[PDB]
DNA sequence: GCAGACACTACGAGTACATA
DNA sequence: TTTATGTACTCGTAGTGTCTGC
């Protein structure tokens, strides 16, 4: 018997979650425990980083015995997600001391299991815990609006700076061909209370990030219908997609000012 | 709003007689713009004398700063035309060029329609200027450009620096071959003493023959340079005339006819000559045209009459003491350009292709630089060899 | 992590014409230019660190106090300077309408065009020729002949040169003056001499002397910085007495861990502007190394190429 | 075919008649195909490799071997340039040959193997002209030929085999082929010239033309041709001996050289120059030849006899290491002109 | 200035844009010809030659859909066909294009916007 | 004196789409029972024949058997030009250097007209080997399609096997391995979508990615697909048509 | 809901330079 | 028709994904 059994229920979740992250982070690492399948990469130029944790609850069936790292190529591992189709299972199989892991792609209305295989990788990076806990600015809106505000200020300019006021939230993206300024407030919407954003200010935020990484937050915006972002000065920005047993959450570095 | 633009725009020719030096262009060019229609109904079959009626397109070449632009836009504005000037600022790709102005080479304008006796206000020509910018090549624009003056229904005409390239060569005989030269010292004289007068400085009638020559006759930079002179001192004489000549040389990339001219010149090697050109001004003589001066070194290296001949040394000595270094820089050639591709001995290949055998033939020349004979005969060579695999493929 | 101190290069880096030394008549050009504000093209070349960059962002900063963050475009090799993003940019500048003052135009400043591609270049001498009275140009490269030779003609061409020794003595004693330090004449010196006219270096070498010894002494600063490899080549190559040469080799290159590689390039350059011998023992002499440097880059680096590349060196100097 | 050099030719071990030791050995080699070796057969050229080759192959495999079809295929190299070399196929062996551009046959000869490696047991790989590989495709051929052995066996053919480097030479058995006597092509002209029809009266012509083609039987037989197709297919006591244009005009510059040592007559060697080598000779026979015509001059003393051959291999060294094959040669001249 | 042309063709912007799509896949210029109440856009190219006949007339269901066409000198015109792309491309604004042709003047292809319209001028190109 | 009256010309482009990559010149040998064509690519390597008989076509008449060689980019476009609701009509003369194709829409507000040129292409050699196929299998095509990108991506060669009435699909590469099994499922309410499979003989070959790549674009003419493998003669893919059918000759590579 | 229409990142192929 | 890898640039290309409206 393998001793990694993970079966996925609606196998294009898992296809969510890895694309989720799959443009920003090419090398990651899955701790699987008995308590879920954590995962956490920094990319290539040290700005963002993606924690990631699924709990037992988005498992039909999950055993693992004992602590296992999975170093994985995501462009391949997209790929192999990408071989398969929503109604189809999937399951991660790995045996002790794995070399690669075994995905099923199974269904009862149609017998054609597929079964792949991807090679495994030592990245060898130990990282460390998230060291980030008091925040100035808890903030959360649907995954949508946030997605079409980044994606319409970042043809502006690179640089996108996001402030926080009294029940204020200001986005300013001043570039060469002109400027932006996107103003929202918070309002409870009683009839979509998926809809309503929310606003918790502690202390004055005024902080700008990169176009290109903030895009790559936004591109997980189909995972989940709201992100909330939680900034603090002399810390990086937590905007967290919430899952149905685990999150996530990433971490931008805001850029220098002088 | 005056005072402000700069000294190379406001006094800009506006009519064709200020347009100073090379008459004999323009007035050629006009000549030939101004009897198309006729060559037209013609079906450009029957030419004069000059051979305006076969040439469908006209093309402009010279140095940079003689008026080849101002002078093709006061003709085509002058004569009633309406102006489509064309640039590199805007890609002239197969596909932007096929999309760009094919449509209007048999098309008429719209805005003649409004603006209006004019007979040819309802008509286009077509002022390609930057045509050496296009460096695409195969499938770059120049093969397009070639259909054009096979085919245009409008006048059509390129500006470009020179015509020694590769690039350009399509352009044979099918276009026209009007060639701007450097103007005279009197009209760039007269001109100048205008812009003094208009401008209030001091320009001696003397120091501006020493302008001109260090400018190589680039009229632009002659009036940026009175204009950057005359803002913190207007007048000059013989005191500043030789600081400013020295730092405001126009220190042109020669010509591959050029290097090899300097190279070979006696007078650089002697005592006096090194150390005024000194070594490293060889070296980037060389580096100036580092691909074909290797070769035009050596088909030209023994017909030069000597006058660095060591004493009791002899001149055919002397040639296979050069002859030897060719050999020798051959191989430093090859290594170059070989698998490992050691980029880092071209200066050695300097010194050992172009420097040294330079070193013992120089002296006046038997005739004129002979262009690179190698690259003839090694076409030659190569469709002999590919002759031969084709009759050793047929014979087996 | 501990915090940084801003570094000297920056730290008293000028801010007005008046503050940079160095070439007399360019610097009041310069200032003439301010004072007027009619700037024309210009295309600053020099060597390295002897003020190019500076001295242009001084100039904009005094022609646009008010609306440098506006009306003053600045891109590097950093930036993508192709031809797309050139048009583009370059032509949404000079198009820009910015009310600038009467005689101030809008300045695009071209850092390190000398590594500019060339059908940028030509697109740039359209945007020239069109865009003249209300924005002017100004670039700033090492070397000027990788410009084409029309954006020269449009152009002002205004080159710096080395500075002498007294204008490095004077700007060093000012930043003494600036920051309080101990120093021995003998220790500025020998920083001067180490610079070699690039104020940049001289000022990192007593950044690096003060920080590491705190006195600006001649033996502080040949332990921070070492003799440069030309002069030791120079004394190696032009010393007669074969064995003499053989122990300079084995002695300030060998031990010193200097690559054969480095040793024969800077023979070859010292050799190429070496002056005090006539032509032909230099042309031979570059042979000689360059037989050396071929042996060398196909694989065999060993110390007894280089002393074989000094007996050949020296049985020329003695005429065999 | 009209030319006597092609179809006369032998197609079998017995019918070489030429070395009985050269033969005995291919024989030795024959008697067991299943242990055979990479062969490498070396000497002068012109004296019958291939004609071995082809014999050994028949002794071998069988017949049919004589059967060759000329298959055509395609390369794809950096950029746009194409490629086109046919392979000279045949059934139960394949011959390939350094025909294309010279820097780039790395990439033929390696895919080539590759695929034929891949499909009695083993088919036999025949590689004319082998002295003119580049040292990378060499090297290329090393592993490759060491590495399948069951499946493909190399015979190599080349002559002056140093340019061929060390290991190929290591794994290579190695075949030495002496040029034909004076007998035995006096011996094979006779043979050819009683099958055929040609008025012949004096052996002392055939003599003549085993002396004139330096132990060369390609040579040899074209020259035969040549001058009876001439000479009416009658030879003649007296016949004048007839040489190939490029040995008549480099007898020719040979006499220039000697004659006058002059600037102009430097430009003109120049000229002629260009000329033989666009006239597809290389290089290295062009400065052998002239270096052997000079030498032979009996106006020279043997001081500059020795300063030519001294000149002569250095500037042979150059050509070696060169690729433009003409300053070596005009640099050749030089110091030849000058030491004269 | 206004002038007075020698036809006027109104038809749906959408069937235009279909009809010169299709024609500009075959050649790069138009031979658009008004004559006996029938007009007859045409292209020839090296690929082939294609030709489009319609008939005006009036839709009582949907008056929109109609063509109408007044008849006042016939027409000799041409057009490129990246011109007509570009001019087609602004289609969406007006169900409806009003299309002038004369002899001697620039094309007018009108799109009547609810208070406005964007009337394109197109150079025919030498007859 | 050939008159091919379509009843949608959707047909005829989703057979053009079918073959626009398979081959670029194509020689159409058209007869009185209908039209075939048999066409090679560059690499000698795949072979593709069509064939639709006159049951398609609302009308045909084609008394004189006329080989046309016409190429596929301009039939492309002119068939981009026709849509829905309008009759493609083929219309040929006696001696055809240009081709007619009209468009006649149910309503006369706009008729289009076209032509073509008929390039010189020579005929291809009609080779007629219809060797014995030793296993026999039919897909879904859908099914097949998705199979084979799936695999395409993880390599670039394409094992496929037949034993125990189980088809795998295996593509080994560098990222990793994918298998794929079949069985052969029959249904009942839907009886288009089913697997049956024909296993006279075990057969394993192996195809390059790219030609099984290709071959999918006639995916729009059948929802099923039959393939036929024999282990030495071509692979043999066949898509249905409501006439006739098109096919796809592929060797297999070892 | 499906088919188009768009803008988008991505891949392929070709020119150009290679030390001051 | 020349060099002969690696790099950078530039282009047009084919898929790929997302938004409108029949
Ligand atoms: N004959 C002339 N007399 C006086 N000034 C001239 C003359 N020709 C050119 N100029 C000056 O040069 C300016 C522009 O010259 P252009 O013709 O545009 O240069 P160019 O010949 O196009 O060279 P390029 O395009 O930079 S390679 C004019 O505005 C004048 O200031
Ligand atoms: N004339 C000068 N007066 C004062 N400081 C100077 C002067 N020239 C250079 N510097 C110093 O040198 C530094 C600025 O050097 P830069 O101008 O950036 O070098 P550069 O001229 O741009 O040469 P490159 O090509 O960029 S390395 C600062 O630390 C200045 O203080
Ligand atoms: N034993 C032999 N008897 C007669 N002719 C021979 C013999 N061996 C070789 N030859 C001659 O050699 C010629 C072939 O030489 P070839 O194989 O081309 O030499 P190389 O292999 O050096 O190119 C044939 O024309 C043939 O007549
Ligand atoms: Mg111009
Ligand atoms: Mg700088």
């Amino acid at each position: 018997a393998s001793m990694l059994e993970a079966k996925f229920e609606e196998a294009s979740l898992f296809k969510r979650i890895i694309d989720g992250f799959k443009d920003c982070v090419q090398l990651v690492n899955f701790q699987c425990k008995e308590d879920g399948i954590i995962a956490q990469a920094v990319d290539d130029s040290r700005v963002l980083l993606v924690s990631l944790e699924i709990g037992v609850e988005a498992f039909q069936e999950y055993r693992c015995d004992h602590p296992v790292t999975l170093g994985m190529d995501l462009t391949s591992l997209s790929k192999i997600l990408r071989c398969g189709n929503n109604t189809d299972t999937l399951t991660l199989i790995a045996d002790n001391t794995p070399d690669s892991i075994i995905l099923l792609f199974e269904d009862t209305k149609k017998d054609r299991i597929a079964e792949y295989s991807l090679k495994l990788m030592d990245i060898d990076a130990d990282f460390l815990k998230i060291e980030e806990l008091q925040y100035d600015s808890t903030l959360s809106l649907p995954s949508s609006e946030f997605s079409k505000i980044v994606r319409d200020l970042s043809q502006l300019s690179d640089s996108i700076n996001i402030m926080i006021t009294k029940e204020t939230i200001k986005f300013v993206a001043d570039g060469d061909i002109g400027s932006g300024s996107v103003i929202i407030k918070p309002f409870v919407d009683m009839e979509h209370p998926e809809t309503s954003i929310k606003l918790e200010m502690d202390q004055p935020v005024d902080l700008t990030f990169g176009a290109k990484y903030l895009l790559d937050i936004i591109k997980g915006s189909s995972l989940s219908d709201r992100v909330g972002i939680r900034l603090s000065s002399e810390a990086p920005a937590l905007f967290q997609f919430d899952l149905k047993s685990g999150f996530l959450q990433f971490f931008l570095a805001p850029k220098f000012n002088d | 709003r005056e005072e402000d633009k700069l000294w190379t725009v406001k006094y800009a020719p506006t009519n064709l007689q200020q347009v100073c030096g090379n008459k004999g262009s323009v007035m050629k060019l006009k000549n030939w713009l101004a009897n198309w229609e006729n060559s037209k109904k013609n079906s450009f079959k029957h030419a004069g004398k000059d051979g305006s009626g076969v040439f469908r397109a006209a093309m402009l070449y010279g140095p940079p700063g003689i008026g080849k632009t101002t002078a093709a836009h006061l003709v085509a504005q002058e004569l009633g035309y309406d102006i489509l000037e064309q640039n590199a600022s805007d890609v002239r790709s197969k596909t932007l060029l096929n999309a760009g102005v094919k449509n209007a080479l048999d098309n008429m304008s719209v805005v003649g329609y409004f603006k209006h006796q004019n007979l040819n206000g309802k008509h286009f020509v077509i002022i390609m200027d930057e045509v050496d910018g296009m460096s695409g090549g195969d499938r770059g624009g120049v093969g397009q450009l070639a259909q054009f003056c096979r085919k245009t229904s409008t006048p059509l005409i390129l500006i470009c620096n020179e015509r020694n390239l590769p690039k350009m060569r399509p352009f044979d005989r099918v276009c026209l071959d009007i060639q701007f030269r450097r103007p005279d010292a009197n009209s760039i004289k007269s001109r100048l003493m205008t812009i003094a007068i208009r401008e209030k400085f001091k320009l001696d009638p003397n120091v501006i023959d020493r302008l001109i020559q260090t400018t190589r006759g680039d009229i632009r930079q002659v009036i940026n340079l009175l204009s950057t002179i005359s803002t913190t001192t207007k007048t000059i004489n013989h005191e500043n005339i030789n600081e400013i000549s020295k730092a405001w040389e126009k220190n042109i990339a020669l010509k591959p006819f050029d290097i090899a001219h300097k190279m070979l010149d006696g007078q650089i090697y002697s005592d006096i000559g090194s150390r005024n050109f000194t070594l490293n001004d060889k070296i980037a003589l060389y580096f100036d045209d580092f691909d074909f001066t290797p070769l035009m070194i050596q088909e030209n290296y023994l017909s030069t009459r000597p006058s660095v001949l060591k004493p009791g040394q002899s001149h055919l000595e002397a040639v296979a003491e050069a002859a030897n270094c060719i050999s020798l820089g051959d191989i430093v050639e090859k290594k170059i350009r070989s698998s490992e591709q050691l980029w880092s001995l071209l200066p050695l290949h300097a010194v050992l292709s172009s420097v040294y055998p330079a070193s013992k033939v120089a002296g006046h020349m038997a005739g004129r630089i002979n262009f690179t004979a190698w690259l003839g005969q090694n076409s030659k060579s190569a469709k002999y060899y590919r002759l031969l695999q084709e009759i050793h493929y047929h014979t087996r | 992590t501990l915090s940084l101190q801003l570094p000297w290069v920056e730290k008293y880096r000028p801010q007005v014409l008046s503050d940079i030394v160095g070439n007399k008549e360019t610097i009041d050009r310069l200032q003439q230019i301010a004072k007027d504000g009619n700037m024309p093209h210009m295309i600053i070349s020099g060597m390295p660190g002897i003020g190019k960059t500076t001295s242009v962002h001084c100039l904009a900063h005094e022609l646009l106090g008010r609306s440098y963050a506006d009306g003053v475009l600045e891109l590097n090799a950093s930036d993508d300077r192709g031809i797309d993003v050139v048009r583009n940019q370059i032509k949404h500048f000079a198009q820009k309408k910015l009310h600038l003052p009467p005689g101030k135009h809008k300045i695009v400043i071209l850092d390190e065009a000398d590594s500019m591609t060339a059908g940028a270049q030509q697109a740039l001498r359209r945007t020239m020729e069109l865009y003249s009275n209300s924005t002017r140009f100004a670039f700033a490269c090492n070397q000027s002949n990788k410009i084409i030779e029309p954006l020269q003609s449009r152009c002002a061409i205004l080159r710096y040169s080395k500075l002498s020794d007294e204008d490095v003595l004077k700007r060093l004693l000012q930043i003494i003056k600036l920051e309080d330090v101990k120093y021995t004449n003998d220790g500025l010196e020998a920083i001067i001499f180490t610079a070699e006219g690039d104020m940049r270096q001289a000022i990192n070498n007593l950044q690096s002397t003060v920080a590491g010894h705190g006195l600006v002494n001649a033996d502080n600063v040949f332990k921070i910085v070492d003799s440069p490899h030309p002069l030791i080549v120079k004394k190696m190559l032009l010393a007669s007495n074969l064995e003499d040469s053989i122990q300079i080799l084995r002695t300030d290159l060998w031990k010193k861990g200097y690559s054969s590689i480095d040793i024969v390039t800077t023979s070859f350059r010292v050799t190429k502007n070496l002056a005090q011998v006539k032509e032909s023992v230099r042309l031979e002499m570059i042979k000689e190394i360059g037989l050396t440097h071929m042996r060398i880059l196909e694989g065999v680096g060993t110390y007894l190429q280089l002393a074989s590349m000094l007996a050949k060196i020296h049985k020329l100097n003695n005429k065999a | 075919m009209s030319l006597w050099v092609d179809k006369y030719r032998p197609k079998s071990l017995n019918a070489l008649s030429h070395n009985e030791e050269l033969t005995n050995f291919l024989k030795s080699l024959s008697d067991q195909p299943r242990d055979l070796p990479h062969l490498l057969l070396y000497g002068p050229n012109g004296t019958g490799k291939k004609t071995r080759c082809m014999a050994l192959l028949e002794s071998i495999f069988g017949p049919g071997v004589y059967r060759l079809k000329i298959d055509v295929r395609q390369f794809v190299t950096a950029s746009n340039r194409k490629l086109e070399l046919n392979v000279v196929s045949s059934p139960y062996h394949l011959e390939i040959t350094p025909s294309d551009m010279g820097n780039n046959d790395r990439i033929v000869i390696q895919e080539l193997l590759k695929e034929v490696a891949q499909m009695h047991r083993y088919k036999c790989v025949i590689i004319n002209e082998a002295n003119s590989l580049t040292k990378d495709a060499q090297a290329a051929l090393r592993r490759t030929m060491e590495k399948y052995s069951k499946n493909i066996r190399l015979i190599m053919v080349c002559d002056s085999m140093s340019p061929i480097i060390a290991p190929i030479k290591s794994r290579c058995l190695l075949i030495r082929c002496p040029a034909p006597s004076d007998s035995e092509i006096s011996t094979i002209l006779s043979d050819v010239v009683t099958n055929e029809r040609i008025q012949l009266e004096t052996k002392d012509i055939l003599k003549r033309i085993a002396q004139a083609s330096n132990g060369n039987l390609r040579v040899s037989l074209l020259m035969l041709e040549s001058m009876a197709l001439n000479n009416e297919l009658a030879l003649k006591s007296s016949s004048p001996i007839i040489k190939p244009d490029w040995i008549i005009v480099i007898h020719k510059l040979t006499r220039k050289i000697v004659k006058e040592r002059s600037v102009n007559s430097l430009i003109e060697c120049r000229a002629v120059l260009y000329d033989l080598l666009a006239h597809c000779i290389p290089a290295n026979i062009i400065l052998k030849e002239l270096t052997f015509s000079l030498l032979d001059v009996e106006t020279l003393n043997t001081t500059n006899k020795s300063s030519i051959i001294e000149y002569s291999s250095v500037f042979d060294e150059r050509l070696s290491l060169g690729n433009k094959a003409i300053f070596h040669l005009e640099g050749f001249i030089a110091k030849v002109m000058c030491c004269l």
